[PDB]
Order: C-alpha cells, then structure tokens, then sequence
C-alpha cells in the first residue's frame, strides 16, 4: 500500500495505490483507498482494511451530524481530530494509518497525517502505508512549498508510481483526489500512463511482436 | 380525577393532555401553511420580532434536518428545538445504519411514533409542536407530511398549522378544488397568498419566511428576502 | 407523582387488602366452572361467558388449558391475565421436569403459581392478577388431585368445588350431592346436573359449554381430553333425559 | 424513575375501569369489520378523511404483518402502529428461530400479551385500539379480534368502532356458512355502505382479502371499485 | 468451496459449486450455496458455514423488517452495511465471508464481504478455496457489457475451473441470474461429472444380521 | 487418590470407598468416611478434589432435604441422580466441580438402583460402577463374578475380593475401605475394612 | 480431543417412505466401557428421532432441554413439531452457544407431512447438513461414510433398509475402538415403529 | 385549581404554569444587562447587598464559561451556578471531541437544550434562572439569552430581572453599532444606575465583565479603574 498527500497553494491532492492483498494474492486490484468525509475532506485509508473502513464510516457519520448542527462546511482540522478520536480511542484494536486532506475558507488546504497509534501531525505533506519507505529520500529532495494543482499532481503521480514499481504491497492504478475551492476532482492513472523508471521496458502485447 | 392532568383515558375515551398540547400549538399566534406542487414543495410561516434588540436572524421556524429534508415547526419554540435535535439525530443514524438517505415519509413516521410515546407514558407531556416535513423523495417525487402532538401522521397535498388552521385550510382547498398541478412559482405564490388571506394584512416580505424544495434542486432551501419580495410583486400584479 | 399512586399493596384498617378482594369480585363476575374429583378421574366443566352466535367455536377451548401431560386447569376471571399465568405455569412445570426429569407433582405446580400471585399481592405496587384456577392432575405421590386458587395467591385441595359466576349455589349442591366413590360417568353426570341447575337456562347448548376430564388410561398414562361438541351433545341429551328420570318421583 | 404504580387498579366493583375507558375510546373510532368466507377471509374499514387535500394514498389502515396475515384497527391510529410494529417484530423472531411463517393463532396470542402488558405495568395507559387480524394458514381461514384488555377471540364475522351495533346485527342476519370469498367481500362492502354517511368510493374505504392458500393483499382502488360496481 | 459473482450488462450473476466437505471427506455432495436475502439480493457464502447462514439469515430478517417499515424495495447497500456492522463488532470471530449481489434503483451491485467487515465493490468476484482457479478465468475472459448468455457461460466456466482444479470444491454447478425484475435461479445448471461405475450385481448381505429385541409400535 | 465402586444385588446396592485423606505424601487421616447419606434411603459416594467433593455433596444434600420437608414426599433415587447431574452439568461450564459421583438408593416401588455420574456430568443407571485407579480391578473382578441376584453375603464377598485386589495391585493402594449398603430398611453402614 | 472422549457411532438412512436411524450402545470415560447400554437415539415424537453423538453429557443436556421446548410447543401450538422445523430449532439452540459450543454432532431423522422422510446432521454449532441419501456422525464418521456409500440404494423397503443400515453400522463400528458393544436401530414407517437392538462384538 | 402542580401537566389553556412560576422567580431577582458593542460585548449585573456586612465581591454573578465567552445569571443564583457548570462542561467537551473552541452559537444552543431538558422530567424542578452568553467567536461578538423555559435567541442587547423594561427601553436608545466596548462600559453602568431604585431596595454593587478586544476576546472583569470611573459617570448622569 501507498498513500501520499501533497499541499499546494490552493488546497490538497491526496493519493493512493489500489491493491488490497491477503498474503501474496491480490484480492482486489482497484480498491479505492481514498474515501469521502465531507464534500471537501477526504481520508487516505491505509493499514487494516476493516478498521480503516469503519473509522471512515464513523467519522463520516459524526461529521454529518456536526455539519448539520452547525449548518456550515466542516473544517479539515475537525475532520482530522475526529479521525484521531477513534484512532487514539481504540489504539488496542484499530491498526490504521491515515492521511486527511481538505479545504476550508478558514485555513485553506491542509494535510493532517494520523499515523499508526493516533497522533495528529499537520504537515506540508504526508506519506503512509508500507510503500512510504521507498519515498522518504525522494520526497525530501523533491518537496517545494507552494506548488500549483499541476506540479503537485505530477509529483503525487511520481511518488506513487515509484513506490509501486519497487514495493510488493503497492501496485495497480494510481488514484488521486484534488481538493480545492471549486471542489474535489478525482483522477485515475493506470500503469500505462505512468512513467518508466530504472530497468523497466515499454509494455508490449506479445513477444510474437519482437520474437525470441 | 387525575385524567385531566395526565395522559390516561378520560371517562369518555379522550386524552385531555394531548388536546391541551394542540391548544398550545394554536397558542403563540403563529400560523403556517405548506403547498405541494408538481415540481416543488413550499412551506411558509410568519415570524415577528417585537424589539430592535432581538437579532432577526436568530429567530426562525425552518430547520434543515438534512440537506435534502426540511421541517417547519409550529408550536412552542423550545419543544420545537428538542424535536428538531431528535429528528437530526435520527436522520444521521438512519443514513449511517442503512447506507442511504432517509426518505421523507420515514422521517414523518418516526416523528409521529416518537410523539405517540408521550401520549401513552403518563409522566411525559406531549410535545406542543406540530411539525411539517417537506422533501423530494428520490423515487416518489415531491412530498409533504404533517405530524401532530397526538401522533396521527397523515400525508397532505396541502396543509396549515397554528392559530389559523381552519381559515388557511378553507382558502387552500378553495384554491385547490380542481386538483391542480402547480408550477413552482405558482406553488410558492399560492402558499404566500393563502397566508395573506388568513392574516388579512400585507407583509413586507420580512415578517415572513419561506422554505422550498425542487426536483431540479432537491436541497431544502430558504428563499432570499428578495425572492420573497419578487413573489409578493407577482402576487400584486394579477 | 405520589398523588397518582393507588398503593395497591397496603393494609386497610380492617387488616385486609382491598385490591385482592376486588379481584375476587371480578372473579365472581366471570363465567362459572366447577370441578369433580372422581374415583377414576377428575372432571372440569366450564361456562363460555361470551356466547354471541358469530363466535367460531371451532377453537377447542376458551377457559380450560393444558399445562402439562398430567395437569390441566380451568380458568375464571380476566382471561387476559390467565393467559400469562398459564404460560408461566407450563414454564414452571417444564422447569421441574428438566431439573429432576419427571412430572412435576400437581400440588407443587399450584403452589408455584400461587407464589407468583402472592408476589404481586405483597410488593411492587402492581395490580394483582384477577384470576382464579381449578387444577386437575395426577401424581405418583397422591394420584388424582383437584386444587382451587384464589387471586390472593392462596390455594386448597377440593374434592369438588366451583368458581366464577353463581359459585355458591353450585357449591351448595355439590355439598348436598357429592359422594366418595363417584366414578367417571357419575362425576360427569353430576357436573352437568349441578351446572345446568345453576345455569339461567336449562337444556344447555354444547356451543356454550366446555367439559374436560383428566383420567388414567388402562396403561397408566394420564390422558387429558376435552370433549368434542358432539360428545357434549350426547352427554347433554343423556343428562336432560336422566334428570327427569330421577325427578319423576 | 419509580413509575411502578398500576394506574389501572380494581374498582370496588371488580371492574378494571381504565380498560373500560379504552374500550369506549375505540368505541368512538371509525368503523371496521371482518368476515371469514368458507375459503378465505375479508377485512375492511372506512377511510374517510377530513379534507381532499390529505393524500389518501400516503397511509393505509389495512396492513399485512406476514404474507399470510393482515390487521385492521379501530380507535387511536398511533397505537395501531405500535402494535403492528411489535407484531411484525415477533413474527420475524418466530421465523428466525423456526424457518416457517408464524401461525395466526400464535401471532394473535403474542399481540394479546403485548396488549395485556400495558394493563398491568405502571406508568402507561392501555392501547386505545382493537384489532381484527385476518389470516389464512395450514388449518383454515381465521379471523381474530383483540381488544385493549388483551383478550382475543375467534369470530365468524365481527366489527368495531363507530357504528358497531348496526354493523354487527347486519352481519349476524346476513352471514352464513359456505359463503364464498367474493360473497364475503360484497357483504362487507354492503355493511360499510349501511352506516357510511356519504357515498362509498375506492378512495373512501380500504379492503384486504386472503384467498385460498394465497397471500393477504390489500385491494387497490382501481379494483375495489370493480367489486362495488 | 468456490463461489463467484459477475456483473453483466443487465444485472449481476452469481455462481457456486455444490460440494460440502468436513476435512478430507465430502459430507454433502449437493449443497445449496447461493442464499436468498431479498427479492433482488442473493449471496454466496464462503468460510465457516454456521456463521454464514447465521449472518445471512439475520440480515435477511432485518432487511425484511425494514422493507415493511419503509414499504419500498430493499437495496443492496442496506444489506452490505448491515453485514458490515454485524461482522465487525464480532471482530472476525464470526468467520462468515460472502459474495453479495443484487439489482436496485441504482442498478446492479456486487460486493465481497470478509469476516472482519472489510468490503469491496467489484465487477467480478470470487471466493472460497477455488477462488484462484476462478479468478484465472475471470482475468482471462471477463469484459464489460457481457450479455446474459455470455456472462452465464463465463461464470459456469469459472466454476468448472474451480471444480476440476481444486479439491475443496466439486460436485455440480448452481447459478442465480439477478436482472431488474426477475431472478432466474438454477438448482443444478451443470452436472459435468456423472457416476463412473454401475456396480453390476448388487452385493448381498450374507451375515443374516442377528437381532436381540424388537419393540414395535402401532403408530396411528 | 480416591477409589469408589458400587454393586447392585437383588434387593440392595452396596457402595464401598477408600477412607484415606491425604495432602501430598502424608495420610493425614485413614478414617475419612466419604460415602454420604442423602436420605434414609440413599448413598452418595464421591471421588475428586476433597474440597469440591465436600462442598458439592453438602450442596446436594441441602437440596434433597429442602425438597423432602417442603413437599412431605422424599426425592426418588432417579430424580436425585438427575438433579445432581443437572447441577453438575450447569457448573461444568461456569465453575466446574471436579467430583465423580456414584449414587445408590432404594425405593419401595422400584427396588435398588445405582447411578453413574461423572465429573463431566454424564449420568447413567449402571449395574456396577467404579471410580479411580481401583476402577480397573474393581470392574474386572465384578464382571468376572457379578450376577444379578446376589445375596448380601455374595455381594460383600465380592467387595472384599475387590478391596484385596485393589490393595495388592495398586501403588497408591489405600489400606482402609468402608462398605455401605442400601436396602428396604434404609441406607446404612455395613462394615469397616480395617487393614492396618 | 473432546468429541472422542466418549465415542459414538450414529447413522440415518432414507428408504421408500420409511426412515431408519441407528446408533452404538456404550458409555466410556475414554477406553473404559462403563456401560454397554447407552442411549444416543431419543424419540421426540412418533416420526421424529434425534441421535446425539459426541460428548455424552452435552447429549443428555441437549435432549432434556429439547424435550422442554418441544412439549411447550405442543401445549402452545397443539401440533407435533415437523422435522425440518425441529432441525432449525436445534440449529438455533446450538448456535446460541457459538462460543461455548455443546460438543454434540446431532443426527435428526423423522417422517412427516405426506409421510415424507427427513434427515440432517449438524456441526457442533448448528451448520445443518440436510441430506437425502444418508447421514453419519460420531467417531466412526469416515468408516460410516464408506460403509453407507458402498451399501446404500436409492429407494428401499423397510426390511432392506433395516438390513442395510444394520450391516453398515456394524461393519463400520467393528473398525472403531471407541464404539461397538451392540447396536440400537429404529425403522420408522408411517404406520409402524420398530426398535431393534443388535448383536455386536463385545470387544 | 389542581393543574398548577407539575411540569408535565398542560393547563387546559395549553400552557405549563410551573415554567411560568420559575420565570417569575427570575423576574423577582435583579437586573442583568448584556450589550453587543461594535468591538465586543459588555455584560453588567446589578448585584444587591442583602446585609451591609457582605464583602464587596461576594456572590459574584458574572461567570466565565470558556476562554472566549462568559455568562451573567439572573434569578435563583444556585441554579445559575448549575447552568454555568453545564456550559463549562459543554464547552470543554466540544473542544475535546472536535479540537476547536466551541462556536458561541453552539454553546448557547447546548445550554438552552439542557435548560429545556430540565423541564421534561416529572421529577426535576425547572431552573429558576435566566442567563446571558456573550462569547466573541471567530464569527465575531454575539450575545445570547436563555430563558427558564428553554428558549433562546441572539440579541444585540438584553436584560432580565427586576429592571427588564427600563433596561430594554434605555438600550434601544443607544447606537450599538457605533460604540466601542469602552463606551459600552459607560452606557451599561449608566443604565444599571438609572434602573436601580434606592427608594425601594437596599444598595447594590455594579458587577461588569467585558468580552472585548482589549480583553483579547477572553472574558474578564472590567478593569477596576475603568469600572470606577464609569460608576462615577453613571452617578453623575442621574441629574
């Protein structure tokens, strides 16, 4: 698994990898690891599938209640703190690591990384899932604060594809979710659209097209 | 005996406390009406501030139970807020537990069932609030419903609540004898007009509040005072 | 909230509980039923109070219920509460047969039910059950037994007793006519006679009656059985013929 | 929360007064009736609404609890909903435990016990409703009645609500065994017409019928009008 | 076991074999592995049987009660969410795992539910021991917009692959076709491996089978 | 560790048991009588953890006595055995007692009976029973010489033989056994088998 | 394990309009043979029998508890419970203890409806195995499966059914050391119930 | 006539008399004024000295609820403390769960819901106190007032107790949109002094708390110097 969140001038561009595995078998190739909490806040689910899914459901429920009570678009900070309410409340049972991103008139686009165990860390970007480790070195020399929706999109695609190419637990299509003042924009990048990194070849239908 | 004081059957079979709750609704001076159209549902009531001090935006009887459900509460304001909190808790719980938006008829039925409880348990005074629920059912089209302190939810094509029940009903069914199919603008203007014909006075589009739904825009919405004023002008010139 | 409390469980200045006495009155207003403890069995007969002609009557019983393979009861009073009490009584009998693996002796079943009733009679502030039971059954301990339960939660064994409407007249005729060694047929005849003589209407109608008898089959098996309407017709005709067969002189 | 003081005590005459008030309260409810043909059952009630503006289609008085069973109420509407909900719950518990439909008699007994509960428990009033539960099952057609006292009976035909006595006598004189289901439907419609002030129409009354071995179905106005035509 | 789910152009097709085993011995040659939940929802159960029938039956009853309460036809998301809420709170101890399918106001639906409450939404799903044998066929032959006959062909091929290639599942193939209105269920659509021997002359029980006592009852 | 065994004659049901109470290696006592009297017409030999044996046996005797006085008619042997089994089986999954029980009794209308009740709460109406390491020798010898119509002389001879073998062949051979008989007259002590 | 603490062998097999249910006859601590006349088959009503293989104590408890529920059903409904319904009841009351299970492997067999046989055995937590040719449970599971698979026929008169179930049970129990010491076979027909006790190897 | 004896009993007029008796208890208490200035909120309370030996500062009636808001209670003070405690509880609980300071509007809504709930129960005495919240949110200053019946609305000025009518009339004669909280101090002091009537009641001590921008949006007492000069000005304003 891989989940990355990038903050650009206007908002967030949360990301994912799409591969729920049960051992060495790939039970699902197009899992959706980014879920909605409100129209402006999304969480990158990672870790245990059941635990992350239900924490997403419960946060969405509490956050519906909250946004009706206030009659007002719920903020990112509150979404992250609600995710922590359950991540920390259930340290024993929930083996989940998540990244929460969104947009507000109050504070703009913010990313809150709730790692395993239940801390909240506002960050310029976050990395999670088992595929994170292949990225620390790359991101540290890549992150430039204040990017556009474009450069941030390319960087998220590069990060998730580099993690995909090298990690057993991460693969499939790259999914990204651009959250902004105008609203969420969900994308889908199969392997064919992603670049080709060290010692990888261009996909070809059949060897009969080259011979050997 | 005690039956005048608590919700137990009177010697002739009436529950007097529920009746007194109805009287409490008709108290308070306010009256409200709703008109279900072909394409929309409009719900309208009158609000009035006696003081310069009281902020006018803090007083209103339209409540957004859900982005796609509304509710107009007639009765005691505190009870109206209690019932509103209960319904908001139910709507969110229904969507959570069952995975889809709660339909209007379900909200009305749940409110009515909750109200029935006060009517059977002796030491729980029935809520003195008649609540009108509007929403556009995803499959049944526009909906309108009315729940009373007794607990008799029934679905109404058009209805009234408050101190002027009968006058509003008579005007509405006079204007609706033909079983019409009201356009949006026609629906909302019929509601406003039936309020006018009950108050016997004009109103500056400020002492009135309107809430509407539309199939083209299911969100329960409260009209801008300028839209209310445009509807007033349209009523004037015909 | 205090002022709304009737204080059901409380002693009157006379030293007696009012609600239970009102319960006995409610029994007195209910349909009559009597029991005959015969040598070879026990017979319960009951009066169906509601006798509109549109009633179906295809249901086997309205006042007598089976509580176990060896015990049955005839109910008088508020049948609504009697349903609950019979449900409990069946449950208690099965609880004994589970714990000990054998039929629950009748006297114990009666006593457990009466202990249920006395609870409402003594604490909690709920109205007592307005019911009264006649129990018929058989044990290895004592053989055929007949018991009567007051809504006070009190009970006693009776060779022949009656409950419900017009109780005391039937009681008196049972005093005058019941004898030891009354067999199956004699018990049935005596019950029919005493009831009809206690009924407002002679030449009774099978649709307005119920007769049940807990006897012992030749092979030591307690067989409870409630007579079908045609069997009631046969007995009614035989009794309406035998009554003049004695009154002729 | 003591609320443990029976508000339905025994009057000095032995009568349970509050239950009697409940029986009157149903006595002032809209009429309903039911007949059992030799090969099916029929229940109907009057559904006259205070105004045309009330959408009659948004609520039904005849409701089916299990595909075999349906009920009609007279008296307070809100209480009938409580009882229908609880009876449906019990039917589904029975089906969970035994994978069979609950027999009509058992459902009636359980609903009656629910009725009785409120006539002994403290802090509550008995239900101002009486039910006609029509069902057809493995041992023939059945029509059961339930009243706020919690007692239940099996009727060949019955009625309750406004205009009980006239409908009752009408049924008693006009009922007969071997009546077919359609004859019963016509008879029920006629009985409603007897006391029904105004003129009957498919949008004024409600009818439900169980055929032979089939499911309880509530007639739609499009076809009730055909029956009454 | 081998259970399968495919969403074709009009609706969702479910499939399953009919072998049930208890260790290395087949207890039941013809098991009913596709279950009814609602007029438009069926589910193939894999994992611990007792748990699968218990949970599917409980959800079926809840869904029927909700159908009465709201009147309108139940939808699949409701079944999915009820199954999630039940399975999770038992933390996977109840080891029921299902493929769930139906057709609703929103159109065909197909989900896989795992004992911990993790769910997926998929165009093709497989579970049970032969899940790999089936997913071979799906990853080779699935495509969008299969017609009902092609879709049923593919599901039958997948189940046959999961019969012949995996020992846990065998016997006969069953299928449930869930279109908009009608659910065409097949009790034993494909019986691909008949009994190979006749046994010729039946064998005789030489030992007369001595018996000591015989109580006999004249049942009515 | 305890040894217990039973035997049903023509009109009597004998129960014998070792009378040694121990801790680890010390016979704190050799007069520990373990066969209880539930009634005038019942015996209940028990084997198992001494504390559990005593507590469970006393509990069952309490319930038997409560039934007797309340109704006026004593529990029949089969009902006493079934009640014991029910209580033991219910405790099995909640706070198990580690007692094995052999219940004998006489009822005028049924005759002598001997019930097998295991600490797992399996109940069976056995002709002959035995618990503990002496069970093997007791059962084999009874099978070898048992008949269905034994005079109390023959039954006691058989029990003496079983005791002698149990002493001779076990390593934990207890020296002292008590023999109790139930007949029409009532549960009783027959004889004490002093060895030391 | 705990299932073979006592050891049992129970079989059920379907004839034309008759049903036959068989069983072993011995109680044992593990290998001690306390009693050669144990009962694993219980009649609940004419045309319905339950065999309860597995732990003996769990078996007795479930039998007594089932009698409680069945009698109370007869008093409340006035009909003897139909086989499939009884199997569902047993499944429910076994699954209630999903996490505390009874160690029984019940076999349920009985005629009903229009004189139509019914057989099913269940997991220890109620997973039913509604079958139509035959059902087998106990420690001799595999041996019974082989014996019945090799000895069954589709539609069998009562006498053929008796002989076949008897031979299957005996030949399958002779290959098991925790079971034997006789046999106890019922042939249930819509007009007659024959309860046979068989001569077995007492070793 | 028997109907005025419980909170779960509508009188045939469809009104609950117990709530009105509670509200009367407030009407008998003492004035409490709140004002929504351009740059904050000023709360002021006429506090009556029961005996001259009380210590100036005794039984303070203006309480904080959380960092950015505070209350003034009129009516039965013992109930005012319970409501203040509940407001504190709600503020901190929301802060905990959502990680954000409670919107004063939400705080007032929760407090009002609590007050209303304390009437639905047959076994509770309805609170006999009315309160005023004046938090200074991220949505700006905003003054609320909760009535012993559970109703509440957002005001620009408020008053409760003996001096209801005079206080309201005087407030209306003020251009709240133009006065800074420094001007609000003077205005509220002057109003409280006008509305007091020495000819009827004993002396009193003005107690005022500003939730303004000088107070860094944090509810605090008015500084002693400004309060005393406002007292002197208000005294001078009586002639």
């Amino acid at each position: 698994t891989t989940i990355i969140g990038v903050t650009y001038k206007d908002g967030v561009i949360l990301g994912a990898d799409s591969r729920t595995s049960t051992g060495v078998y790939v039970a699902n190739r197009a899992s959706d690891k980014i879920t909605q909490l409100t129209d402006n806040v999304y969480v990158c689910r990672s870790g245990s599938a059941a635990d992350s899914q239900i924490v997403s459901d419960y946060v969405r429920y509490f956050l519906h209640q909250h946004t009706i009570q206030l009659g007002q678009p719920a903020t990112v900070k509150v979404a992250a703190n609600l995710v922590r309410l359950l991540a920390y409340g259930n340290k024993d049972t929930l083996q989940t690591g998540m990244i929460v991103g969104g947009w507000d008139k109050y504070e703009g686009g913010k990313i809150y990384g709730i790692p395993l165990g239940g801390t909240i860390i506002e960050q310029p970007f976050s990395i999670g899932g088992s595929g994170s480790s292949y990225l620390y070195g790359f991101l540290d020399q890549a992150w430039k604060d204040g990017m556009s929706k474009d450069e941030a999109e390319e960087l998220v695609k590069k990060a998730v594809s580099l993690a995909i190419a090298r990690d057993g637990a991460s693969g499939g299509v790259v999914r990204t979710v651009i959250i902004n003042e105008e609203g969420v924009t969900r994308n889908f990048y199969p392997g064919d659209q992603l670049p080709l990194w060290h010692e990888e070849l261009e996909p070809q239908n059949s060897l009969l097209d080259i011979w050997g | 005996g005690y039956d005048r004081h608590i919700t137990i059957f009177s010697p002739e079979g009436r529950l007097f406390q529920v009746e007194y709750a109805f009287k409490a609704v008709k108290s308070g001076g306010v009256t409200s009406i709703a008109v279900r159209g072909k394409d929309s549902v409009c719900v309208v009531t009158q609000k009035k501030v006696p003081d310069k001090l009281l902020d006018q935006t803090s007083v209103s009887h339209l409540f957004k139970i859900t982005k796609f459900l509304g509710l107009l509460a007639t009765g005691m304001t505190a009870d109206a807020r209690n019932l509103v909190q209960q319904a908001r808790n139910e709507a969110a719980e229904f969507r959570h537990k069952y995975g889809y938006e709660m339909p209007v008829d379900a909200l009305a039925r749940w409110i009515a069932d909750k109200s029935q409880v006060y009517t059977q348990h002796a030491y729980m005074r029935p809520l003195g609030v008649v609540a009108i629920v509007i929403g556009i059912d995803e499959e049944n089209g526009p909906q309108l419903f009315k729940c009373d302190p007794a607990g008799h939810f029934y679905g109404h094509k058009a209805t009234s609540a408050g101190s002027k029940d009968q006058e509003a009903i008579n005007f509405l069914e006079k204007k609706m004898k033909n079983d019409p199919a009201f356009s949006y603008e026609e629906t909302v203007q019929t509601a406003i007009s039936a309020l006018q014909s009950v108050l016997q006075e004009d109103f500056k589009a400020t002492e009135i509040e309107v809430g509407v739904v539309q199939v083209a825009n299911p969100v329960f919405r409260s009209l801008t005072t300028e839209e209310i004023d445009e509807h007033l002008t349209a009523i004037s010139e015909r | 909230s205090r002022r709304y409390d009737s204080r059901t469980t409380i002693f009157s200045p006379e030293g007696r509980l009012y609600q239970v006495e009102y319960a006995m009155e409610a029994i007195g207003n209910a349909g009559s039923a009597i029991g005959i403890l015969a040598k070879d069995g026990v017979v319960l007969i009951g009066e169906k109070k509601v006798t509109s002609k549109l009633l179906q009557t295809s249901t086997s019983t309205e006042k007598m219920y089976k509580i176990d393979d060896h015990v049955a009861c005839a109910v008088a009073g508020i049948m609504s509460d009697a349903n609950i009490l019979i449900n409990t009584a069946r449950v208690q009998a099965q609880r004994y047969t589970f714990s000990y693996q054998e039929p629950m002796p009748v006297e114990q079943l009666v006593q457990s039910l009466c202990d249920t009733k006395q609870g409402y009679t003594q604490f909690g502030g709920l109205r007592p059950f307005g019911v009264s039971f006649l129990f018929a059954g058989w044990d290895k301990n004592y053989g055929f037994q007949l018991y009567m339960s007051d809504p006070s939660g009190n009970y006693g064994g009776w060779k022949a007793t009656a409950i419900g409407a017009n109780n005391q007249a039937a009681q008196s005729m049972l005093k005058q006519d019941y004898k030891d060694d009354v067999t199956r047929e004699d018990a049935v005849k005596l019950a029919l006679k005493v009831l009809s003589k206690t009924m407002d209407s002679t030449s009774l109608t099978s649709e307005k009656l119920e007769l049940a008898e807990v006897y012992l089959l030749p092979s030591g098996k307690v067989k409870y059985q409630v007579h079908s309407p045609e069997s009631l017709n046969r007995l009614l005709t035989e009794s309406g013929l035998t009554q003049p067969a004695a009154e002729t002189s | 929360s003591q609320y443990s003081f029976s508000l339905t005590t025994f009057s000095p005459s032995g009568k349970l007064v509050q239950i009697e008030h409940a029986l009157t309260a149903v006595g002032s409810g809209q009429t309903s009736l039911g007949i059992k043909a030799a090969n099916g059952v029929v229940i109907a009630t009057e559904k006259k609404l205070p105004s045309i503006l009330v959408d009659e289609a948004s609520v039904q008085k005849i409701q089916l609890l299990t595909p075999n069973i349906g009920v009609v109420y007279s008296g307070m509407g809100p209480d009938s909903r409580v009882l229908v909900r609880k009876s449906r719950k019990q039917a589904e518990q029975y089906y969970k435990l035994y994978k069979e439909p609950i027999p009509v008699t058992q459902l009636v007994r359980e609903t009656a016990a629910v009725m009785q509960e409120f006539t002994q428990s403290g802090g509550v009033r008995p239900f101002g409703v009486s039910l006609l539960i029509a069902g057809f099952d493995e041992n023939g057609p059945q029509l059961y009645q339930v009243d706020p006292s919690g007692s239940y009976f099996s009727w060949k035909a019955s009625a309750m609500g406004k205009n009980v006595s006239n409908a009752k006598t009408f049924l008693e004189k006009r009922y007969t065994d071997d009546m077919e289901l359609d004859d019963a439907v016509h008879t029920a419609i006629l009985t409603l017409k007897e006391g029904f002030e105004g003129q009957i129409s498919g949008k004024n009354i409600e009818i439900g019928i169980i055929g032979t071995d089939k499911k309880f179905r509530v007639l739609t106005p499009a076809e009730i009008d055909d029956y009454l035509g | 076991t081998t259970i399968v789910g495919l969403v074709y152009q009009d609706g969702v097709i479910l499939g399953a074999d009919t072998r049930a085993t208890e260790g290395p011995i087949v207890a039941d040659k013809n098991c009913e592995k596709i279950h009814y939940m609602a007029p438009n929802i069926y589910c193939c159960g894999a994992g611990t049987a007792a748990d699968t029938e218990a949970v599917t039956d409980m959800v079926s009853s809840q869904l029927k009660l909700h159908r009465y309460h709201t009147g309108r036809e139940s939808r699949v998301i409701t079944a999915l969410t009820l199954l999630k809420s039940h399975l999770f709170r038992y933390q996977g101890h109840v080891s029921a795992a299902l493929v769930l399918g139906g057709v609703d106001v929103s159109g065909p639906h197909l989900h896989t539910i795992y004992p911990h409450g993790s769910t997926d939404t998929l165009p093709f799903a497989t579970m049970g021991s032969g899940s790999l044998a089936a997913m071979s066929v799906f990853e080779s032959k699935y495509r969008e917009g299969l017609t009902r006959d092609e879709g049923v062909k593919i599901v039958c091929e997948a189940i046959a692959s999961g019969i012949f290639n995996d020992l846990g599942s065998g016997s006969n193939v069953d299928v449930c076709v869930i279109t908009k209105g009608n659910v065409e269920y097949l009790r034993n659509h494909v019986q691909p491996n008949p009994r190979t021997y006749t046994s010729a002359k039946g064998y005789t029980f030489s030992k007369p089978t001595e018996v000591l006592s015989t109580k006999v009852t004249a049942l009515a | 560790m305890e040894c217990v065994f039973g035997l049903v004659g023509n009109g009597f049901a004998i129960i014998a048991a070792d009378t040694s109470a121990v801790n680890s290696i010390l016979v704190h006592k050799t007069n520990e009588d373990k066969i209880m009297k539930l009634d005038s017409h019942k015996l209940m030999g028990a084997s198992g953890e001494a504390g559990d044996r005593v507590q469970f046996t006393e509990f069952v005797q309490k319930n038997v006595s409560l039934y007797q006085f309340r109704n006026g008619i004593p529990l029949t042997t089969a009902a006493a055995a079934n009640f014991t089994r029910g209580e033991l089986a219910t405790a099995l999954r909640k706070n198990p007692y580690s007692v094995n029980i052999i219940l004998a009794g006489f009822d005028q209308d049924t005759g002598p009976s001997l019930y097998f009740i295991d600490y797992i709460a399996t109940l069976h109406k056995v002709d002959k029973a035995a618990f503990g390491y002496g069970s093997y020798f007791a059962l084999a010898m009874m099978d070898r010489h048992y008949r269905s119509d034994m005079s109390v002389d023959e039954a006691i001879k058989l029990v003496d033989e079983c005791i002698a073998e149990i002493r001779t062949r076990l390593v934990v051979a207890p020296p002292n056994f008590v023999i109790k008989i139930v007949d029409k007259d009532g549960a009783r002590e027959f004889a004490w088998r002093q060895s030391i | 394990s705990i299932f073979e603490y006592n050891g049992s062998a129970t079989v059920a097999m379907v004839g034309k309009n008759c049903i036959a249910i068989g069983s072993d006859r011995r109680l044992g601590v593990q290998l001690q043979t306390i009693a050669t006349d144990f009962q694993r088959i219980f009649q609940i009503h004419d045309r319905l029998f339950i065999g309860l293989s597995g732990l003996g104590s769990d078996a007795q408890t479930l039998y007594q508890r089932l009698v409680f529920r069945h009698k109370l059903y007869q008093l409340r409904e006035e009909r003897d419970m139909k086989p499939e319904t009884f199997a569902n009841l047993v499944s429910a009351i076994l699954y209630e203890k999903r996490f505390g299970p009874y160690f029984c492997q019940p076999v349920i067999a009985g005629l009903g409806d229009d004189n139509k046989p019914f057989i099913c055995t269940m997991d220890s937590i109620g997973a039913k195995e509604l079958a139509k040719d035959f059902v087998v449970a106990g420690t001799a599971s595999e041996s019974l499966y082989g014996a019945c698979e090799s000895m069954y026929k589709p539609d069998m008169e009562p006498e053929e059914l008796f002989e076949t179930v008897s031979q299957a049970l005996q030949a399958s129990v002779d290959r098991d050391c925790l079971s034997g010491w006789g046999g106890h076979v019922y042939i249930v027909t819509p007009t007659e119930i024959k309860e046979h006790i068989l001569k077995g190897r007492m070793d | 006539t028997g109907y005025d004896l419980s909170v779960t009993t509508f009188s045939p007029d469809g009104r609950v008399f117990q709530i009105e008796y509670a509200a009367k208890a407030v009407d008998n208490s003492g004035t409490a004024v709140g004002i929504k200035c351009k740059d904050g909120i000023v709360l002021g309370v006429e506090k009556l000295i029961q005996s001259k030996m009380m210590l100036p500062g005794s039984n303070r009636r203006i309480h904080s609820v959380h960092r950015h808001s505070g209350m003034a209670v009129a009516g039965l003070a013992a109930d005012g403390r319970q409501i203040v405690a509940r407001a504190k509880s709600e503020a901190t609980n929301y802060e905990s769960v959502y990680g954000e300071a409670v919107p004063v509007k939400e705080l007032a809504d929760r407090v009002a819901s609590y007050v209303h709930l304390c009437t639905l129960y047959w076994w509770l005495r309805p609170f006999g106190c009315g309160v005023i919240l004046g938090g200074y949110d991220r949505d700006g200053p905003q003054l609320y007032m909760v009535e012993p019946s559970g109703i509440s609305y957002r005001y620009f000025g408020a008053a409760i107790g003996k001096g209801k009518q005079a206080a309201k009339t005087e407030i209306e004669k003020l251009k709240l949109s133009e006065m800074t909280c420094r001007e609000g101090i003077i205005e509220v002091a002057k109003i409280i002094y006008k509305v007091h009537d020495e000819a009827k009641d004993k002396a009193f001590e003005l107690e005022m708390s500003w939730i303004c921008d000088e107070s860094k949006r944090e509810h605090q007492k008015v500084p002693d110097n400004l309060l005393q000069e406002a007292k002197a000005a208000a005294t001078a304003a009586l002639e």
